[PDB]
């Protein structure tokens, strides 16, 4: 029941280090992906590793958003859903136009551009969750 | 890398059915996102489909007509178009990308020759 | 004084992983707070976990800010800067416009949008600390 | 001799699996790797890899026209930089509101997606995921 | 977690004072930054703060005149409105949202009922 | 910190060559990324080339591409440039910076600055 210096190990139990680590191969979190329309022809695609969430923003919008409207379609499930509000800053395709789209504690998405009806939305980065 | 070939193209009736498919020449083809293309204008989107087949997304125009699906172990990507309308004659064309959530040619990196349907009103 | 397999226990000492690790529990780093109006009406609010930090813009311009101008209300505290310039790229609610603040490692932050005076900022993401 | 201490500067090696949770008090650091390269049009970009996430920055001076959905084809981004799933990293060009998008495939074959331009100063930092 | 209980605006003179309060029933009041609003078609922020009381932020037009302060031992909020002027006539609104940074009503979760404030001359 | 000293600035004719030279006062020198900028429209400083901490790196106004070559010595704590085929548009106070990294082409991006070295041009 003791941990060693070589070999392949599981090990329970809450582990606290007080001091500096460091990891010279990889080291691998817990990971769940999920994607979905939010709305409005809007793809979100999502991958949480650990605290983190990575997001990719796709489709096309390809009916009338409304300036600050809620997307209907597809909530964020709880599990992806940060503790407050996040900001995803995207860029439309084929111009110098950018939005956001907030992602508040229940997962209902918001859109923050102007009332559009088309274009082509995108962007990756990461938000955080508990 | 996939080489692409699309089958199935032909005559249809207004409000019949036609079925396309598009073949890859390798098994590299379940590392890829497939999307069906049209043109008529421009070359748009039709349907894209993820990797394993989990997710799809369609053009509004096409919704509850058109099922995209694919066959990992067949190396094939399917449109089956059901109720077709004038609307969509058009040359189809099957494309190989990243993700199936990119909508635009420029985001597709693979390219079938392309396949000829066409609908009588 | 040796490591189970089993247990809450706490480790002392530099720590080398040179393998692969992999940790199916939550990872908990030690995280830092910090929120402040650099300047313009434009609040930056920080949390830093590890090399990241985490932030999210907010505020509302409420003066003139010009052009590459910098923010002299508050400087980021020297904990949370970077070791490298960061470019940060927010967006304004209700149109198509992008900016972007820059923190280099004086924490004197600095406006990269066009001289602007009013609209609500805003943006989440990362940058690191090295 | 062979067993992990609860004191002391040590070495561990082998796959080590912890089932429970974990706390770190002190810094965890992982490997980096670094590159930078000219895409095209004298846009730069750098790189930094640390775990399974990259870390960017967006450089140099437009300096020639780009092309709207062009390929940047004076670097590609090397293999062990490129991603699994094709990426949209947004910067913002100095001076006005204007935002670009360049994307990064698998193929790591760069793509400007902002408009038809010849002049200005992009900026950007921010990160994408890698595997 | 809060309900809010606003009171009590009222009428005063240019160059007046008055104070807002906002009281929540639950304890679970400081664990939320606290905003108020007015709206003399659509609803502005005054003045902003934290779960704590360690930040405050204000709209440059009331910035030397009010002061937003809380008691978390009461669970109440307060707005001190001094050298009152014709502009800040409105129907006033305290809410509570999770971080004081915020600007927008719909950065905000939840709202008390809305005072009457008038000021004249 | 480092403190810049730049020298060889000087009357070239159209065509010829100059070597300018800055010198930092520290080892501390291969640490940074290093720039040459220069007041040619003039009064703001542009960028001319700019080299990593190593001189694996280097970046060039597209004016100035295949005359000048940016260029450094850790050993001896300098940055060069060398131009050549010198044409009346060079002529301009020069300025080496020190800064972080050499993707960066603004003024601002820069943390240290030499006094400037005047080049004329005919």
């Amino acid at each position: 029941n003791v941990v060693h210096k070589t070999g392949d190990e599981t090990i329970a139990g809450k582990k606290t280090f007080t001091g500096n680590v460091e990891v010279n191969g990889s080291l691998t979190l817990p990971t769940k992906s999920w994607s979905g329309e939010l709305g409005g022809g809007i793809i979100l695609s999502l991958r949480k590793k650990g605290t983190t969430v990575e997001y990719s923003i796709g489709g096309e919008i390809s009916s009338s958003i409304l300036a600050n409207s809620n997307l209907v379609n597809r909530s964020v499930p709880n599990e992806f859903c940060p503790r407050n509000r996040c900001s995803l800053v995207g860029h439309m395709v084929g111009g110098w136009n950018a939005f956001h789209i907030d992602i508040p504690s229940s997962g209902v998405c918001q859109w923050f551009g102007p009332t559009a009806s088309s274009g082509t939305p995108r962007g990756t980065g990461t938000y955080p969750i508990d | 890398q996939v080489q692409l070939v699309e089958s199935g193209g032909g005559l249809v009736q207004a409000g019949g059915s036609l079925r396309l498919s598009c073949a890859a020449s390798e098994s590299t083809f379940s590392n890829y996102a497939m999307g069906w293309f049209r043109q008529a204008p421009e070359r748009e989107f039709v349907a894209t489909i993820s990797q394993t087949g989990s997710h799809t997304y369609y053009r509004n125009s096409v919704k509850g007509r058109f099922t995209i699906s694919r066959d990992n172990a067949k190396n094939t990507v399917y449109l089956q178009m059901n109720n077709m309308k004038p609307e969509d004659t058009a040359v189809y064309y099957c494309a190989a990308g990243d993700n199936y959530y990119y909508t635009r040619t420029y985001e597709y990196d693979y390219w079938g020759q392309g396949t000829q349907v066409t609908v009588s009103s």
